[PDB]
């Protein structure tokens, strides 16, 4: 999971 | 199991502030985004923002800029939301939810905030904050055409939603979610990425769609299916919900 957005 | 434990109800005067907590158990706190949701009677569900307790990156719905401030304390695995300068529009139940690969599957029990002249002095001032956002263009409008639907028990029903743009991602997934909120409960995730059944949800529930139009089909409706069904898009910030479809039994 990206640390900079939750958007897929 | 994953648990999110939220702080106690607040009853506070106009003009005060509150700071509420969401204590996380059962998973790695610094790995997953936590989102916050406002449930105000007559106003469905509304997405506030999210935060990554590992990086402290945060993103806000612009509607809440100057209203909500999100923080996290990794020493106690606790996330916080401060609401500043409270008005009667802020009276609502506020939820935290863990974002598991875009699925808001784990929800806190909610913190009730009631603004009233007969209330207290609140938590006191604080870090009023900021952090957003999506690109700053148009938000995705999620429309549920029916505010309610009445069904005979054991018969089946369709709940409809549509999005103002396609929710189809280039990875092939369609970022559409269905939630049910029963009386006195937190929202429950039913279907994730358009057609995937969430753990522990009966396979009486089915999700389908085109990309811009969607159907939650509830086969053989039971008493435990009564509540408000919401669609939500998790494609782009800010995340947005439909206005909700109340299912009632015609018993």
């Amino acid at each position: 999971i990206a640390y900079y957005t939750s958007e897929p | 199991e994953v648990q999110l434990q939220q702080s106690g109800a607040e009853l506070v005067r106009p003009g005060t502030s509150v700071k509420m907590s969401c204590k996380a158990a059962g998973y790695t706190f610094t790995k997953y985004w936590i989102g916050w949701v406002k449930q105000r009677p007559g106003h469905g569900l509304e997405w506030i923002g999210d935060i990554h307790p590992g990086s402290f990156y945060s993103n806000y719905n612009e509607k809440f800029k100057g209203k909500a401030t999100l923080t996290a304390d990794t020493s106690s695995s606790t996330a916080y939301m401060q609401l500043s300068s409270l008005t009667s529009e802020d009276s609502a139940i506020y939820y935290c939810a863990r974002d598991y690969y875009t699925n808001y599957g784990d929800w806190g029990q909610g913190t009730s905030v009631t603004v009233s002249s007969a209330g207290g002095g609140g938590s006191g001032g604080g870090g009023s904050g900021g952090g957003g956002s999506g690109g700053g263009g148009s938000d995705i409008v999620m429309t549920q055409a029916a505010p309610s639907v009445s069904v005979t028990p054991g018969e089946s029903v369709s709940i409809s939603c549509r999005s103002s743009k396609s929710l189809l991602h280039r990875n092939g997934n369609t970022y559409l979610f269905w939630f049910l909120q029963r009386p006195g409960q937190s929202p429950q995730l039913l279907i994730y990425r358009m057609s995937n059944l969430a753990s522990g949800v009966p396979d009486r529930f089915s999700g389908s769609g085109s990309g811009t139009a969607f159907t939650l089909r509830i086969s053989r409706v039971e008493a435990e299916d009564v509540g408000v069904y919401y669609c939500m898009q998790h494609l782009e910030y800010p995340y947005t919900f439909g206005s909700g479809t109340k299912l009632e039994l015609k018993v």
